[PDB]
C-alpha cells in the first residue's frame, strides 16, 4: 500500500485538540466549524455513518483518507499550475505531490514555479537541488528527505527507511533481552556450582520475569508499531493484564533482591541461619501472588482502540501499590547498605592511616567505586521507572486537551514507555556479571 | 680417641666410591636411545563422568581392584565410597576428626584405610559387621600427620607421616611392627612394589629412598629433585619409578642403575606436582599441577603428550585404575572427574 | 644433591669486620628468595636477613638494621653477607638458609634443626 | 531381570545418603572455623570454652581417663612379646585398640589373674601394681608425674554460641616445620594468631622471638592458598611488657631503631592509667604487624588487631565481632559494593 | 661429650648402599624401553576407546 500520510501525520483513531485551534480527528483532517466540544462529534458522526463519539475504528481512518486524497486531488487538478505536473511524473511523485498538496493546501504548491517548471521539464537531480534551499525544507526536514528521495530515486526505498529503522530498532533489543535472559536460565542448571547458590534463587526469578516480558509482551506492543494500526480489539484487555503483571513482577524482584541484599549485609549470623530454601521460594512466589491480584483483576476497571488511559482510582493506587512503596523501600534499604558500608570503610581507611604512620624514621578511591556500585543500579532503575509512573499518575486528569500540568500527549508518552519497558533488557548485565556467570558465558560461547 | 675422625673419614671415602660407581654406569642416556622411536599418538582424553557430592575440599582416592569403587575423602569430615560405572555412591562414613588427607582402598576390597592431622590411622572392615561399616582399628600415633598409607594385604599396612619416619603396622594386633627413621622432612608419599616387599617413599628432603619391609633399612637413595616431594609412583614392573615435587617436574628414577633418567617439564609452568602415576604398559605419565590443570607426558621422549583439564580449582589427586582403563582426577572443587 | 656451603668465620676482637659467602648447588639459584639464620650457644634459632629472586627486598632484623650488609650473585650462584661493626653479642654459628618453595613470597626456614636446605654454619666469636 | 531390583536398592541407598549429606552440607555451611597456634599449651582453648559450655564437667575427668589407658596400652604391649589364661587373655587381646570400650569393670577380674601369674612402655610398673584402686579416682602426683600420654593430634572443639556454631581447633603436638600442614587450612573463617612479649630473662638468653613472629605471619599472610582468609591478630602478655618497660628497662629499642622515633598515634585509645612510655610501644608492636597487614591487602583479607584483655569474658566477644566483621566484608566484596 | 652415636649409626648405612651391583644405563634402559614397547597393546590409554570397551559411556 502506500500509507504515505500514515508516517507523516500518524493515525489518530480518536479526536484531539490544540492549544488555540479548532477540534481535529482522523488523519490530518480538520472538522470544519465546530467552535463547542460537543459540535465535533457530530461532524465526526456525519463523515463516518457510524454514531462517532471519537471512536473511529482502524478502516473508517483510511475511508476519510481516501476522500480526503480525493478532495485534495480535484483542488490540485482545478489548479491550472499544478495540473501539467500530474501527467508529466509518474504515480511515485504523485503521493509527494499530493503530500504537499494536502500539508501546505492547493494554494501553498502552486507558489513554486521554478521547481514546477522542473518537475515538468522531467529533471529530478535540479528539482531536487532547487527544493532543498527553500523555506519548506528548513521548517520540516524530517519528512522532508522522505519525499525527496522518492521523487529523485523513483522507488521505494525511502518510505522503506523508516519502516525498517524501526523494524531493527526494535528487533536487536527483543533478540539481546530474549538471548541474554535465556542463557541465564540454561547456565542457572547445566553449571551446578551455581545452583546451590540460594542468594541466587531471587535472581533466576528476576530472569524468568524479565523473559515473560520478551516474549509475552514486548511482541504485541511491536506489531503494533506499524503506523498505529494493530489486529487486536477486545485483546487488548487482556494484554493490559499481561503488561502490569510482567511489570509488577520485575518491580517486586528487584525490591525482593534488595531486601534480600540488606538482610544479608545487616546480620550475617541470621540470614545465613533463617534463610532456607523454603523460605527463599515462598518470598519468590508473594511477589508474583501480588502481581496476579493487581494485574488479573478484569473488573471493567481498565477499560475507563487500544488508545486511552486507565481509571483514576486504579491508577493511582496501582502505582502507589505496585511502585511508590517498593521504591520508597529500596531506596531506604540501599541508603542503609551505604551507611554501613561507610562505617566499615572508615575503619579500614584508620588503620591504613596508622599503618601509614610507620613511615617514621587510595585515600578516598574506595568511596568513588562504593557510591558508583549503587548509583548503577538505583539511578539506571529509577531513571526507567519513574518517569513513566509520575507522568501515569497524573495523565489521566487530562480534560480535553489543553493543561497546565506536564500532561504530555501519547507519542512521548509511549516513547516512555518503551524507555521504561527497555530496563528489563538491562537487568542481566547488572545482576549476573558474577565471575562464575562470566566463566558460564564463555563456556557458552565455544 | 681419634675414632670419629677416621669414621668420618672412613664415610667420606664411601660417600664419593658412589659417585665413581654411578659415574661408570652413566655411559649413555635415554635420549639417545629413544631417538630412532616414532613420536608418541597425541592424546586428549575427555570427561566422561563428573562424581558430586562432597561439600568441600577433597584430598585423596584409591581405585578399587574391581576398576568401579572409589574412596574419596573431603575435609567435611566424611569418606565416601564410589561406584565409577554407575556413578552411584554406595554409602558414606563420617570421621572422628574433620581434616582427612589420605584414603586407602584393600586389595582385596575388604578394608578401608583413612588418615590425616588426627595422627591416627582408622581401619573399617567394610564388608563385615553385616551392616554399615564400623571402625575396625585406630593405628597408634607417631607425632605426625598421616599423608598417605597402603595396604599390602588385610593383616599389615604402612604409613608415612610428617615425623620424618614410616611405619609398617600389623592390624591384628595394632602396633607399630616396623619403624623407618631415615627422613629429616615429611614423608608424604608412598608406593608399593608388584611383589609387595619394598616401597619407595617421597618426603620433603628433595629425596626419594627406597626400603624394604623385611629387613627395614634403606638399600638406594636418589636426589635428583630441587623441591619437597609431593607424589611418587612405581613403573609397574618393580624396577623404577617416578618422582613428582614442587619444582614443575617429574623424574624417572631407576633402581638397578641407581642414577637418574629424565625430567618432563617445560618453560611456561610453575606450579609444583600434586600426584603422580602411570598407566598400564608405563608409557604414558600423568601429573597433576596446581594451574587448574594436569599434563599427560611421554615416559620416554619426555615431550608433553597432552593435557587433561576442567577443574576451577587445584587438583588433588589422580590415579590409573588396573587395566589401565580410566583415570580418575580429583580437585579441591568438591569434584572427581573420570577420563578415558 | 641440594648443598649449601659457607665459608669465612673465625675470630676477631669486638669491633672489627668480617664477610662470609655461601655457594648453592643442585639447583637454580636465580629463582630462589634465600636468607641467613643465626643460633647463638644456648639460644634458639634467630633471624638476619634475606634477598629477594632479584634484590628487590632487603629485610633485616632491627637488631641488626643498617648495619650489615648482605649481596648476592645469580650468575655465580653465590650469596654474600659482610657484618661491620661486629658486636660482643652476635657470637654465634651462623647457617646459609633458603627458602623452598620456588616462586614464592613465603618461608619457613627456622627451625628446630630438622630443616634440610641449610647447610652446616660457620663459627664466629669476639675476643676480650 | 534381576539387576533391575538391585540397581534399584542402589539407587535407593544414593538416595538416603544423599538425603543426609545435604543437611550435612547445610550445617557445614553455617559453622565458623577458627586456628589457634602460638601458644604452647592447649588448654587455652579449653578455659575460654569452660566459660559457657561438655566442657563444663571437671578437669580430674580428662586425667583420669588418661590413666586408664596406660595400664591398657603396657598390659598389651607385655603380653604381645611373648596355664588356664587362654580364653582370659583372648579377651584382652580383643579388647586392644579399641575406642569406644576403654576398660570394663569386668576386664580386673581377667588381668589380675595375669598378672598373678608368676611367669608374666616405661613407666609400666606403677600403674600395674594398683590395679585396685579402680573407683567410679582423685590421683595422685606421683601417679601423673609417672603418666606419659602420646602427644594429643588435634585438640577439636566445637560448640555453639549466641545460635551460631563455631569450630575452635588448636594443633599441638607436631613438629616446628609449618610448611605443608597450614595448606590444610582454607574454608577456615579465621586464624586468631596470638604473640606474646619478653619474659623475665633472668642470664638473658636474647631469642628474639617477635622478630620470628614477624616473619611467620608474613609468610602466612602472603601465602598462595591463603589469600581469602583473615587473622585475628591477638597480643599477649600485655601485663609483661606494662612493668618491664618503665623507662629503660626493656629492650625493644635494640631490637627496633624504628621504635625510637616512634609516635603514639592520635586515634588511640589508652587503658585509663597507662603511661605515655608503655602507651607508645604498646601500639608500636600492632603498628609493625599492621604495616605487613595493610600490604598487599587486595580487599580479599584484612587483620583484626585487638589486645588481650584481663577479663576473659571479653575476648570472646572481639573475636565474635570479629566475626560478624569477616561476614560482612566478604559478602560487601561478594556484591562488587565495597 | 661427643656425640659417638648418631654418626656411628651413619656410616655403616652408608656403606651399605655402595655394595649393589649397578648395570649401565645402555643395558637398564632396553630391558626398561621393551616393557612398555612389548605392553602397548594392553594398554588402552594410547588411543580413544570406544564404547565397545568404555563401561563410562
Ligand atoms: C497507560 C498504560 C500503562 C501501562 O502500565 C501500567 N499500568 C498500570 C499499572 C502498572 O504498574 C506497572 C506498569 C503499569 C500499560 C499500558 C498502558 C496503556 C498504553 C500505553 C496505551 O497506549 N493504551 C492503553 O490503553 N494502556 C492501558
Amino acid at each position: 500500500i502506500f500509507e504515505m500520510l500514515r508516517i507523516d501525520e500518524g493515525l489518530r483513531l480518536k479526536i484531539y485538540k490544540d492549544t488555540e485551534g479548532y477540534y481535529t480527528i482522523g488523519i490530518g483532517h480538520l472538522l470544519t466549524k465546530s467552535p463547542s466540544l460537543n459540535a465535533a462529534k457530530s461532524e465526526l458522526d456525519k463523515a463516518i455513518g457510524r454514531n462517532t463519539n471519537g471512536v473511529i475504528t482502524k478502516d473508517e481512518a483510511e475511508k476519510l483518507f481516501n476522500q480526503d486524497v480525493d478532495a485534495a486531488v480535484r483542488g490540485i487538478l482545478r489548479n491550472a499550475k499544478l495540473k501539467p505536473v500530474y501527467d508529466s511524473l509518474d504515480a511515485v511523485r504523485r503521493a509527494a505531490l499530493i503530500n504537499m498538496v494536502f500539508q501546505m493546501g492547493e494554494t501553498g504548491v502552486a507558489g513554486f514555479t521554478n521547481s514546477l517548471r522542473m518537475l515538468q521539464q522531467k529533471r529530478w537531480d535540479e528539482a531536487a537541488v532547487n527544493l532543498a534551499k527553500s523555506r519548506w525544507y528548513n521548517q520540516t526536514p524530517n519528512r522532508a528527505k522522505r519525499v525527496i528521495t522518492t521523487f529523485r530515486t523513483g522507488t521505494w526505498d525511502a518510505y522503506a527507511s523508516v519502516r525498517i529503522l524501526t523494524a531493527c530498532f526494535l528487533s536487536l533489543l527483543i533478540l539481546s533481552t530474549l538471548l541474554g535472559n535465556t542463557l541465564v536460565c540454561a547456565a542457572v542448571i547445566r553449571f551446578r556450582h551455581l545452583r546451590s547458590k540460594v542468594t541466587n534463587f531471587f535472581v533466576i526469578s528476576l530472569a524468568v520475569s524479565d523473559l515473560l516480558v520478551a516474549v509475552l509482551v514486548m511482541p504485541w506492543k511491536a506489531v503494533a508499531e506499524i503506523a498505529g494500526f494493530w489486529p487486536f480489539g477486545s485483546f487488548c484487555n487482556i494484554w493490559v493484564a499481561f503488561d502490569i503483571m510482567c511489570s509488577t513482577a520485575s518491580i517486586l524482584n528487584l525490591c525482593v533482591i534488595s531486601v534480600d541484599r540488606y538482610w544479608a549485609i545487616s546480620s550475617p549470623f541470621r540470614y545465613e541461619r533463617k534463610m532456607t530454601p523454603k523460605a527463599a521460594f515462598i518470598l519468590i512466589s508473594v511477589a508474583w501472588t501480588l502481581s496476579v491480584l493487581i494485574s488479573f483483576i478484569p473488573v471493567q476497571l481498565s477499560w475507563h482502540n487500544c488508545d486511552s488511559s486507565l481509571s483514576r482510582t486504579y491508577a493511582i493506587s496501582s502505582s502507589v501499590i505496585s511502585f511508590y512503596i517498593p521504591v520508597a523501600i529500596m531506596i531506604v534499604t540501599y541508603t542503609r547498605i551505604y551507611r554501613i558500608a561507610q562505617k566499615q570503610i572508615r575503619r579500614i581507611a584508620a588503620l591504613e592511616r596508622a599503618a601509614v604512620h610507620a613511615k617514621n624514621c587510595m585515600s578516598f578511591k574506595r568511596e568513588t567505586k562504593v557510591l558508583k556500585t549503587l548509583s548503577v543500579i538505583m539511578g539506571v532503575f529509577v531513571c526507567c521507572w519513574l518517569p513513566f509512573f509520575i507522568l501515569n499518575c497524573i495523565l489521566p486528569f487530562c480534560g480535553s486537551g489543553e493543561t497546565q500540568p506536564f500532561c504530555i500527549d501519547s507519542n512521548t508518552f509511549d516513547v516512555f514507555v518503551w524507555f521504561g519497558w527497555a530496563n528489563s533488557s538491562l537487568n542481566p548485565i547488572i545482576y549476573a556479571f558474577n565471575a562464575d556467570f562470566r566463566k558460564a558465558f564463555s563456556t557458552l560461547l565455544g | 680417641g681419634s675414632e670419629l675422625d677416621q669414621l668420618r673419614q672412613e664415610a667420606e671415602q664411601l660417600k664419593n666410591q658412589i659417585r665413581d660407581a654411578r659415574k661408570a654406569c652413566a655411559d649413555a642416556t635415554l635420549s639417545q636411545i629413544t631417538n630412532n622411536i616414532d613420536p608418541v599418538g597425541r592424546i586428549q582424553m575427555r570427561t566422561r563422568r563428573t562424581l558430586r557430592g562432597h561439600l568441600a575440599k577433597i584430598y585423596a582416592m584409591h581405585w578399587g581392584t574391581d576398576s568401579r569403587l572409589l574412596v574419596s575423602a573431603s575435609q567435611d569430615g566424611k569418606l565416601i565410597i564410589w561406584d565409577s560405572y554407575t556413578t552411584n555412591k554406595v554409602h558414606a562414613i563420617p570421621l572422628r576428626s574433620s581434616w582427612v588427607m589420605t584414603c586407602a582402598y584393600a586389595p582385596s576390597g575388604n578394608y578401608v584405610a583413612c588418615g590425616g592431622l588426627d595422627n591416627i590411622c582408622s581401619i573399617y572392615n567394610l564388608k563385615t559387621r553385616e551392616g554399615n561399616v564400623r571402625v575396625s582399628r585406630e593405628l597408634a600415633g607417631h607425632t605426625g600427620y598421616l599423608s598417605c598409607c597402603r595396604f599390602l594385604d588385610d593383616n599389615q599396612i604402612v604409613t608415612s607421616s610428617g615425623d620424618t619416619t614410616c611405619a609398617l603396622w600389623d592390624i591384628e594386633t595394632g602396633q607399630q611392627t616396623t619403624t623407618f627413621t631415615g627422613h629429616t622432612g615429611d614423608v608424604m608419599s608412598l608406593s608399593l612394589a608388584p611383589d609387595t616387599r619394598l616401597f619407595v617413599s617421597g618426603a620433603c628432603d628433595a629425596s626419594a629412598k627406597l626400603w624394604d619391609v623385611r629387613e627395614g633399612m634403606c638399600r638406594q637413595t636418589f636426589t635428583g629433585h630441587e623441591s619437597d616431594i609431593n607424589a611418587i609412583c612405581f613403573f609397574p614392573n618393580g624396577n623404577a619409578f617416578a618422582t613428582g615435587s614442587d619444582d614443575a617436574t617429574c623424574r624417572l628414577f631407576d633402581l638397578r642403575a641407581d642414577q637418574e633418567l629424565m625430567t618432563y617439564s617445560h618453560d611456561n609452568i610453575i606450579c609444583g606436582i600434586t600426584s603422580v602415576s602411570f598407566s598400564k604398559s608405563g608409557r604414558l605419565l600423568l601429573a597433576g599441577y596446581d594451574d587448574f590443570n594436569c599434563n599427560v607426558w611421554d615416559a620416554l621422549k619426555a615431550d608433553r603428550a597432552g593435557v587433561l583439564a576442567g577443574h576451577d580449582n587445584r587438583v588433588s589427586c589422580l590415579g590409573v585404575t588396573d587395566d589401565g582403563m580410566a583415570v580418575a582426577t580429583g580437585s579441591w572443587d568438591s569434584f572427581l572427574k573420570i577420563w578415558n | 644433591q641440594v648443598q649449601l656451603q659457607e665459608s669465612g668465620g673465625g675470630l676477631v676482637q669486638p669491633g672489627g669486620s668480617l664477610r662470609l659467602s655461601c655457594a648453592a648447588s643442585g639447583f637454580t639459584f636465580s629463582n630462589y628468595k634465600m636468607n641467613w639464620v643465626r643460633q647463638a650457644p644456648g639460644k634458639g634459632l634467630e633471624w638476619v636477613s634475606d634477598i629477594s629472586q632479584s634484590g628487590a627486598s632487603i629485610s633485616y632484623t632491627g637488631s641488626v638494621k643498617g648495619r650489615f650488609t648482605i649481596s648476592r650473585d645469580n650468575a655465580k650462584n653465590t650469596l654474600y653477607l659482610q657484618m661491620n661493626s661486629l658486636k660482643p653479642e652476635d657470637t654465634a654459628v651462623y647457617y646459609c638458609a633458603r627458602c623452598p618453595a620456588p616462586f614464592t613470597r613465603d618461608c619457613f626456614d627456622v627451625t628446630s634443626t630438622t630443616y634440610a636446605y641449610r647447610g652446616q654454619g660457620t663459627q664466629v666469636t669476639v675476643s676480650s | 531381570e534381576d539387576q533391575r531390583n538391585e540397581e534399584k536398592a542402589q539407587r535407593e541407598a544414593n538416595k538416603k545418603i544423599e538425603k543426609q549429606l545435604q543437611k550435612d552440607k547445610q550445617v557445614y555451611r553455617a559453622t565458623h572455623r577458627l586456628l589457634l597456634l602460638g601458644a604452647g599449651e592447649s588448654g587455652k582453648s579449653t578455659i575460654v570454652k569452660q566459660m559457657r559450655i561438655f566442657n563444663g564437667d571437671s578437669e580430674k575427668a580428662t586425667k583420669v581417663q588418661d590413666i586408664k589407658n596406660n595400664l591398657k596400652e603396657a598390659i598389651e604391649t607385655i603380653v604381645a612379646a611373648m596355664p588356664e589364661n587362654q580364653f582370659r587373655v583372648d579377651y584382652i587381646l580383643s579388647v586392644m585398640n579399641v575406642p569406644d570400650f576403654d576398660f570394663p569393670p569386668e576386664f580386673y577380674e581377667h588381668a589380675k589373674a595375669l598378672w598373678e601369674d608368676e611367669g608374666v612402655i616405661d613407666c609400666a610398673q606403677y600403674f600395674l601394681d594398683k590395679i585396685d584402686v579402680i573407683k567410679q579416682y582423685v590421683p595422685s602426683d606421683q601417679d601423673l608425674l609417672r603418666c606419659r600420654v602420646l602427644t594429643s593430634g588435634i585438640f577439636e572443639t566445637k560448640f555453639q554460641v549466641d545460635k551460631v556454631n563455631f569450630h575452635m581447633f588448636d594443633v599441638g603436638g607436631q613438629r616446628d616445620e609449618r610448611r605443608k600442614w597450614i595448606q590444610c587450612f582454607n574454608d577456615v573463617t579465621a586464624i586468631i594468631f596470638v604473640v606474646a612479649s619478653s619474659s623475665y630473662n633472668m642470664e638473658d638468653n636474647q631469642t628474639n622471638r617477635l622478630q620470628e613472629a614477624l616473619n611467620l605471619f608474613k609468610s602466612i599472610w602472603n601465602n598462595r592458598w591463603l589469600r581469602t582468609i583473615s587473622v585475628i591478630l591477638f597480643l599477649n602478655k600485655q601485663d609483661l611488657l606494662a612493668e618491664k618497660v618503665l623507662a629503660g628497662k626493656s629492650k625493644i629499642e635494640d631490637y627496633f631503631p624504628e621504635f625510637a622515633r616512634y609516635t603514639t598515634p592520635e586515634d588511640a585509645t589508652p587503658e585509663p592509667g597507662e603511661d605515655p612510655r608503655v602507651t607508645r610501644a604498646k601500639y608500636f608492636i600492632r603498628d609493625e604487624f599492621l604495616r605487613i597487614s595493610t600490604a598487599s591487602g587486595d580487599g580479599r583479607h584484612y587483620c583484626y588487631p585487638h589486645f588481650t584483655c584481663a577479663v576473659d569474658t571479653e575476648n570472646i566477644r572481639r573475636v565474635f565481632n570479629d566475626c560478624r566483621d569477616i561476614i560482612q566484608r566478604m559478602h560487601l566484596r561478594q556484591y562488587e559494593l565495597l | 661429650t661427643a656425640s659417638i652415636a648418631q654418626a656411628r649409626k651413619l656410616v655403616e648405612q652408608l656403606k651399605m648402599e655402595a655394595n649393589i651391583d649397578r648395570i649401565k644405563v645402555s643395558k637398564a634402559a632396553a630391558d626398561l624401553m621393551a616393557y612398555c614397547e612389548a605392553h602397548a597393546k594392553e594398554d588402552p590409554l594410547l588411543t580413544p576407546v570406544p564404547a565397545s570397551e568404555n563401561p563410562f559411556r
